[PDB]
RNA sequence: AAAAUUUUAGGAAUAGUUAAUAAUAAUUUAUAAUUUUGAUUAGAUUGUUUUGUUAAUGCUAUUAGAUGGGUGUGGAAAAAUAAAAAAAA
């Protein structure tokens, strides 16, 4: 308990060093035990801890830090909200051979936590950046979650505020829409990406085949407020296709519904009850493979498509640079 | 994989008056030379190479 | 000597516990 | 105007010739923090009462908690939402995939719950069933309100009240009771020294009153059973 | 009206071929994504 | 076998000139022996060493080939430039 | 038990502080803070000047 | 806690983790102020008279 | 690594390790039993019945 | 009816004391003259 | 990709290696036309009505200078500051070039006709 | 569905521009004509400036003299010998193309070559458009597209306009760092979100209060142009006034720093007091600069041999997640305390000239003869403008159909001439004449369509661009639902898409023809 | 399907876990399993008389080129570079 270390200055310096060098466990343990033993954690300390947790994509740890901060009555700020949203967006997920990577994230409502963080950031008067909105949308549209309605609402408010769409968010939202069978919304998202100029989406532009069709919510509201007549508007016609008398139309529609339900009820072998978007989809934050990225852009700086295999950066009988290397 | 016999090829390409040849042939006692990569003429006034 | 330095007084007054009044 | 003090920026010259420029906020470490005012006018703290953690003391959050938060159990729509969420919770528990559970006594977990990496394996199902027990004890009288036959006039008044407020029909009440009975029969039986709760908790439930209420509603309706 | 593969002699003058990475893995998209989202253009 | 640390097992090394200067030999020997600073990159890492410059001062050389020596007269250097 | 737990947590904090490596010497800390006893003690109450 | 251990085999005879020597009365003299005398009597080595 | 640290060229192979270690079939089991295959029959002491 | 506040706040409160100069409504100086 | 562009860049980076040189850069100046006896300026201070050319004059500027013609020699005296700058009958923050303006220097200084007031700046 | 031919402003900057479109022989001939004209008249190589964009350029000596620039014949083509030495140096840190005096000719040439590419490839016709307009330099570009000004003359005209702007900036005492431009978004500023009209009213009140509070010193701030209905207003000024405006446009400053109930005057007073306090403390000016470049070292003594010749990582994620030292716009602790910080509602601009400001009245007066003696005499201008022949041209000042013979348009133009910026203060010592107003009065007394056009062109050099009114008149009065806006970077088509017009909102389909020709 | 043999200067905990089962596709039961006789993770390295050397049971080499989402086809996946190979007159 030397006086050189029993001071807030050295504690903050070591906390910054761990947040910039080591993993999230070091910062969490050091902060919690210092708080227990007598070091007071201010806004700077909490923001450093949350920066580390967001960088490593931890959700439960972020929630615990938020609870401790609220208990200690530390007021958050824009950096705190940004870190919370970024951590919730960087929470690792996916399926690896019918094995779910992060099933605890299902019960940890990180999408709701991020949405509340964004709402608080906007309400308190801080400047919410586009990365926060994109991370909030990703939290809704990750493969384990199906919240495309709230994702659409968030994207509409983003477009009204003229925000920027990230390629990763666009890809995840498109995958979610295709998985949830929303071709109209997927085409709209693709057209928006092509118009804005998102990287990789400058050529995925397609004609709108639902140009004259009303919304599903519109037809539902019309039915709630003749449903037999509204069925003709609900069903799409090709122009050269003409309606049939309603008595036979009802039978035909019932036949089509029964056939579609029978087709979709059939189990898909070897799919593990997972969609094609969820098959072989494991996402982890870039902190996991930062060393791989750095050494790839050194050993194969001019061969980006080449695989970063060992013996390119180390001889035989000698250690390679990256300890974990591929995965763990 | 290490390329030796490269200075031997560069010997045929470096024409002109050799720096070592000039240093050996300079019989003047007033002048002074120093060797870093070649025998450069030292300036007595400043100690640097004589431009 | 670092312990004797005046910043230790700042640390002590900052970490001084609040005392609840008797009920 | 409550101006926030600035960090102390120091430049140090290493003996090797390097320079380090770092800003240590020494002022805002002992001085009290400068709180800000929300743009909307009042500060809104983020809510984290719905997240599920490895907190052993806290009960596992359920969707029934959101409906119980309001407390307006008189509303028929609220009652229907409560019933739907409770049935969903019980059905999720019954159909839970119990592949890698491995619930056995571990010595090292005497003074704490299961390990962080063992939460889903040897803690999730027990917490889920304890939450089911708590939610049932909270909302049993809402899902199956107590019946009172009284005399003939009392029965007439009870029938009039039931027809005025048929919040839940006999079919869905029976479905809820069936899922509750299935969960009770497939409850968690093995207790651990780390279990801070009472040992009698890990026992099947007694649903005599609920059976009586659903029978009352079944005889209230004209034909509860069909040849199908 | 095929493509060469770069070779590196690692040890004992044994060649090593760095074949192109499979198009399905996440590492190619990781390289394609921007490095600093706040600073670089998306 | 701590000698020839910078050879990395190869019988020779490919280095590039950076600086050149002189050092006094160990006592009782006296003089100004010429030694050159050399830099080389191996497996994406730069290395700096000091080697005795026994090569003739002829052409303007930028690279050098380094072999082992053995003369215990200069404390700190054990690498010699091939002629 | 409270005091023993506090001592154990302090020992854990020392083990964590071991991550920082050897501690720097006095002049770094001495030049880190220009604070004086006046600013140190004005936080609680302002003492009258000596008479 | 010796009376209610949360682990099995409190002591061990490894090379670098021997803790039997660290159970004698001399080590508990340091924390004798917080010491439980019954626990000391029941679990300690080389106790004096 | 928390257990072993790698700082030089390591030996490779199972039966090429120096000093050599090899199986020694001649023991009590070979003296007592006529094994149809190596390690088919064994003799030992029970050291647990928890399962 | 309303779910209780999380009793896990006891863990956060464990081995913590209210700092005199870190209270939400604490000023400098801590004690003011009358 | 251009030879002379590369040559210009090489010359720029060769010149940039030389140590810094301090240059007194004059931003604007005014030439005295008439001088009036000002009571508020002081017994030793006289107001000056003059025309400003080659830029505007900032009254709040710090470093000023006076140039007097002696004999085609131009001596520099009174590195001071403007006290009160007024055009017409109202104080002005700055007067643009071409417009006549009245200036009063500080430190109770008086200047005759033909003087040149210059605002300058020192920088590396 | 009638196309509106919109031209981008001078804000767009690109090294590439329209170099790829020179493959067509006709476009190459037009490009060579313009480049040769510019080189023969001033020794300026537009192709070199575009393709290379160096930091130092050499042009003809004594070719930047203001007297010659003003009094030279714009129509006449210089016959300067190609052996004339080029000893005049033009140096900019970012690049030569960043300099406005040379940016404008390059942007006009890019617009012309893109239009020529469209015409030659797709048979695109300007006459098919029923309305034509441009942002700032887009006005001259649109006039050249119509044909009243040849491109050879127009390149010289825009170069002279830029040179006059640079001369005005040089005559201004404040250095180039003291002149900055910002785009403000009152909607995201959270100034009465319920009523965006009250939002813009509060913005105008804020800028007027700042101008009044700082009228004692040389500081200035005034609204320059209105781009989007409630999303983009470009204003310029000195760093002090800009920081005060940034602090005013900050909900946190209005919440905890001062008031949350105080009036706008009190908010502005607290903002200026806080800016003065920041100056006293030592807050850095222009904190919106980017971070330090990637650090690569080779001194093994200070950092070790293992770190030599290698870039240092920007944190564990290589800067993917910014740290507290990079999130200063969120932590109002240091480097973000000043109002100059970018906060998604107070956006800095790279341009270092107060375009369309009170500082350019002298430049406007000097530039009026330049466009007076550059237009065709009386035939083609009157043929184009008269009754009006499509496409109709809209002016930046009081955006309306150019109807010189209409009393309504004359009154609108007179109001523009006699108008004033929102935060302008014309106290004594400020240059102020009425040459443009008298020129337009003469153009109203006698027909002189050429003189009226010259006056209205010169007015926009120091008068605000009413682009909101331009959009409204294009959509509603002229019935336009489609915009063909030529821009390398989609400068104003994005604003055209963002703004919503109520007529049930009329749909506007906008595109950059040289950039997304495939969609056309 | 089994048994033996199995690397690291600065040595410690590991875990879709062990067994039983009327349980294919385990809602259960247990004082479970691994490990200081060296585990798990991380580093190196294609495992079982083949090379070199010596008086040597020492020291020093070695591509036996071997494995879950790309098609459920096929008796059997190993199935999308090659590798001296005769494939129904
Ligand atoms: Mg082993």
């Amino acid at each position: 308990t030397d006086p050189v270390r029993r001071d807030p200055t050295e504690f903050l310096r070591v906390l910054r060093r761990m947040s910039r060098t080591t993993s999230w466990q070091k910062t969490m343990l050091f902060a919690s035990k210092g708080r227990m033993v007598g070091y007071r954690l201010t806004r700077e300390h909490y923001n450093t801890v949350l920066f580390s947790q967001s960088l490593w994509g931890r959700a439960l740890e972020i929630v615990r830090v938020v609870r401790a901060m609220q208990e200690d009555k530390v007021q958050p700020n824009g950096a705190t909200y940004y870190y919370i949203v970024n951590g919730m967006g960087n929470a690792d997920h996916g399926w690896n051979y019918d094995f779910r990577i992060n099933r605890r994230l299902e019960k940890i409502q990180h999408w709701r936590v991020a949405l509340e963080a964004l709402e608080a950031c906007e309400a308190n008067g801080f400047d919410s950046t586009d990365t926060m909105h994109n991370s909030a949308l990703i939290t809704l549209v990750i493969p384990g979650f199906n919240r495309w309605q709230q994702a659409s609402l968030l994207l509409q408010r983003m477009l009204r505020e003229d925000r920027r769409m990230h390629p990763t968010m666009v890809k995840f939202y498109h995958d979610c829409l295709v998985r949830n069978n929303r071709p109209r919304e997927a085409s709209s998202l693709m057209r928006l990406a092509a118009e804005r100029g998102v990287h990789g989406y400058e050529d995925k532009w397609e004609a709108d085949v639902y140009k004259g069709r009303p919304l599903d919510s519109e037809v539902m509201n019309e039915s709630e407020g003749q449903a037999s007549s509204l069925a003709f508007a609900s069903l799409m016609l090709r122009g050269d296709q003409r309606p049939l008398p309603e008595n036979l139309q009802a039978l035909l529609e019932e036949e089509t519904t029964r056939n579609i339900e029978a087709e979709r009820s059939v189990p898909v072998p070897f799919s593990a009850g997972l969609h094609a978007t969820e098959i072989n989809s494991v996402f982890r934050p870039r902190v996991y493979r930062q060393l791989w990225y750095k050494w790839q852009h050194i050993a194969n700086r001019y061969r980006p498509t080449a695989a970063l295999k060992r013996r390119q950066l180390a001889p035989r009988d000698s250690p390679t640079g990256i300890p974990g290397f591929y995965r763990i | 994989q290490i390329l030796q016999k490269g200075n031997n090829i560069l010997y045929s390409f470096q024409w002109g008056l050799n720096n070592g040849t000039v240093h050996d042939l300079d019989a003047d006692g007033g002048t002074d030379y120093f060797m870093d990569g070649a025998f450069h003429v030292r300036d007595k006034e400043t100690g640097d190479i004589d431009w | 000597a670092v312990a004797n330095l005046p910043f230790a007084k700042m640390i002590r007054v900052g970490m001084l516990p609040e005392l609840k009044s008797s009920k | 105007p409550r101006r926030i003090p600035g960090t102390t920026k120091v430049t140090y010259t290493n003996k090797k010739g390097r320079t380090f420029s770092f800003s240590v906020p020494v002022s805002e470490l002992t001085h009290p923090q400068v709180t800000l005012e929300s743009a909307a006018g009042t500060w809104r703290e983020m809510d984290t009462s719905f997240c599920e953690l490895g907190d052993i003391e806290d009960d596992m959050p359920s969707p029934v908690d959101e409906c119980l938060r309001g407390g307006s159990s008189l509303d028929k729509r609220l009652i229907q939402e409560v019933r739907e969420r409770f049935v969903s919770f019980c059905r999720e528990y019954v159909l839970m995939d119990t592949s890698g559970m491995k619930s056995t006594i571990l010595s090292t977990e005497l003074n704490a719950g299961p390990d962080y990496e063992h939460y889903d394996r040897r803690l999730r199902r027990k917490r889920h069933w304890l939450a089911i027990r708590h939610r049932f004890e909270d909302v049993r009288y809402v899902i199956w309100p107590d019946v009172v036959e009284e005399t003939a006039r009392g029965d007439s008044a009870q029938a009039d009240v039931s027809l005025t407020n048929p919040s839940l029909t006999a079919g869905e009440m029976l479905e809820a009771l069936l899922w509750l009975d299935a969960a009770s029969t497939f409850c968690v039986r093995k207790v651990h020294p780390s279990d801070l709760g009472d040992k009698s908790e890990f026992l099947p439930l007694d649903l005599q009153r609920e059976v009586e209420v659903v029978a009352c509603h079944a005889r209230r309706d004209l034909d509860f059973f069909d040849p199908s | 009206a095929p493509k060469r593969v770069d070779c590196l002699r690692i040890h004992r003058n044994r060649p090593l071929l760095l074949h192109p990475m499979k198009d399905n893995n996440k590492l190619l998209e990781l390289s394609k994504l921007p490095a600093r989202p706040e600073f670089d253009s998306w | 076998f701590l000698r020839m640390w910078f050879l990395y097992g190869c019988c020779l090394r490919f280095v590039l000139f950076v600086l050149c200067y002189y050092m006094s030999p160990r006592l009782p020997s006296s003089g100004n022996r010429r030694v050159l600073y050399a830099v080389f990159y191996l497996y994406n890492f730069v290395w700096m060493l000091r080697c005795f410059f026994c090569c003739f001062i002829g052409l303007v050389m930028s690279l050098f080939i380094i072999e082992g020596g053995g003369f215990v007269d200069l404390p700190g250097v054990k690498y010699y430039t091939r002629i | 038990t409270q005091e023993k737990l506090a001592a154990a947590i302090q020992e854990h904090v020392q083990d964590a502080y071991r991550f920082s490596g050897p501690t720097p010497d006095q002049p770094r800390n001495r030049l880190a803070d220009p604070v004086t006893f006046e600013d140190a003690n004005n936080m609680i109450a302002p003492n009258a000047p000596a008479a | 806690d010796p009376d209610r251990p949360h682990i099995k085999h409190i002591y061990n005879q490894t090379a670098l983790a021997r803790n039997l020597r660290y159970a004698r009365y001399g080590y508990f003299k340091r924390d004798m102020h917080l010491l439980d005398v019954d626990k000391l009597v029941r679990h300690a080595r080389l106790l004096p008279t | 690594n928390r257990t072993r640290h790698h700082w030089a060229v390591s030996m490779t192979g199972v039966l090429s390790q120096r000093p050599r270690r090899m199986p020694w079939p001649y023991d009590l089991t070979s003296l007592i039993f006529n094994q149809p295959r190596q390690g088919s029959d064994k003799i030992g002491y029970v050291v647990g019945t928890s399962m | 009816f309303n779910p209780v506040l999380p009793p896990s706040t006891a863990r956060l409160r464990l081995l913590t004391y209210p700092m005199a100069l870190a209270q939400p409504h604490a000023t400098v100086p801590l004690i003011q003259p009358t | 990709n251009v030879l002379y562009h590369g040559l210009e860049a090489l010359k720029e980076t060769l010149v940039g290696a030389l140590p810094k040189i301090t240059k007194i850069r004059v931003t604007a100046e005014a030439e005295c036309l008439q001088v009036f006896r000002a009571s508020q300026a002081g017994k030793s201070g006289n107001a000056g009505g003059m025309r400003v050319t080659k830029g505007t004059i900032i009254a709040a500027h710090l470093t000023f200078r006076v140039c007097r013609k002696a004999p085609g020699h131009r001596v520099v005296v009174y590195e001071g500051q403007i006290k009160e700058l007024r055009r017409f009958k109202e104080l002005v923050p700055s007067v643009e070039l071409g417009l006549e303006c009245g200036v009063i220097m500080q430190d109770e200084f008086q200047f005759r006709t033909g003087d040149i007031l210059q605002q300058y700046e020192t920088y590396e | 569905l009638q196309r509106a031919l919109v031209f981008s402003g001078q804000g767009a900057h690109r090294r590439g521009m329209a170099t790829e479109y020179l493959r067509i022989p006709a476009v190459a001939c037009l490009w060579e004509r313009m480049k040769g004209s510019m080189e023969q008249k001033y020794g300026i190589s537009l192709q070199d400036i575009i393709t290379e964009n160096p930091t130092r350029l050499y042009v003809y000596n004594d070719a930047y003299d203001v007297a010659a620039i003003c009094e030279r014949s714009c129509q006449d083509g210089g016959s300067v010998v190609e052996s004339t030495p080029k000893q005049k140096l033009i140096s900019h840190p970012q690049g030569v193309l960043s300099l406005t005096s040379l940016t404008q000719p390059c942007m006009l040439a890019a617009h012309m070559v893109s239009l020529e590419y469209l015409k030659e490839t797709r048979g695109y016709s300007v006459e098919s458009s029923e309305v034509i307009a441009g942002h700032s330099l887009g006005e001259f570009s649109a006039l050249c597209a119509l044909g009243v000004l040849s491109p050879e003359v127009a390149i010289d005209l825009v170069y002279r306009r830029g040179a006059l702007m640079e001369d005005a900036v040089k005559h201004s005492s404040q250095s180039n760092e003291g002149h900055l431009m910002f785009a403000c978004n009152p909607q995201r500023a959270k100034l009465c979100v319920e009523d965006p009209d009250l939002a813009v009213d509060q913005l105008h009140i804020f800028v007027e209060l700042i101008a009044r509070n700082l009228s004692t010193t040389a500081s200035f701030i005034e609204v320059v142009n209105y781009n989007i209905s409630y999303e983009q207003y470009v204003v310029v000024g000195d760093p002090i006034a800009l920081s005060a405006l940034g602090k005013c446009l900050d909900p946190q400053f209005r919440a905890t720093s001062c008031g949350s109930s105080a009036t706008l005057d009190n908010i502005v007073r607290t903002a200026v007091s806080s800016v003065l306090q920041d100056k006293q403390e030592g807050i850095t000016m222009n904190p919106n600069t980017g971070p330090a470049p990637d650090f690569v070292t080779s001194c093994a003594r200070k950092y070790g041999i293992r770190s030599t010749f290698r870039r240092f990582l920007r944190g564990p994620d290589d800067g993917y997640t910014p740290s507290l030292e990079e999130l200063t716009h969120l932590t109002l602790q240091e480097d973000g305390r000043s109002g100059l910080k970018k906060k998604s509602w107070f956006i800095p601009l790279p341009l270092s000239i107060p375009f369309h400001s009170s500082m350019l009245r002298r430049a406007m007066d000097l530039f009026l003869p330049v466009v007076r003696d550059a237009l065709p005499d009386e035939e083609t201008m009157r043929s184009f403008f008269c009754e009006p022949k499509k496409p109709v041209w809209l002016t930046n000042l009081t955006g309306t159909a150019f109807r010189p013979f209409d009393v309504d348009f004359q009154r609108d133009a007179l109001d523009a001439m006699q108008s004033m910026n929102v935060g302008e203060i014309r106290h004594n010592g400020r240059y102020h004449t009425n040459l443009v107003e008298l020129a337009f009065k003469n153009g109203m007394d006698t027909s002189s369509v050429r003189d009226m056009c010259a006056a209205v062109l010169a007015a926009q050099l120091a008068h605000p661009v009413q682009w909101i009114d331009v959009m409204d008149s294009a959509v509603f009065q002229h019935g336009v639902r489609e915009a063909h806006e030529i821009s390398p970077v989609r400068t104003v088509a994005d604003m055209f898409k963002r703004t919503v017009f109520r007529g049930a909102a009329l749909d506007i389909v906008t595109r950059c023809l040289p950039s997304e020709e495939r969609f056309l």
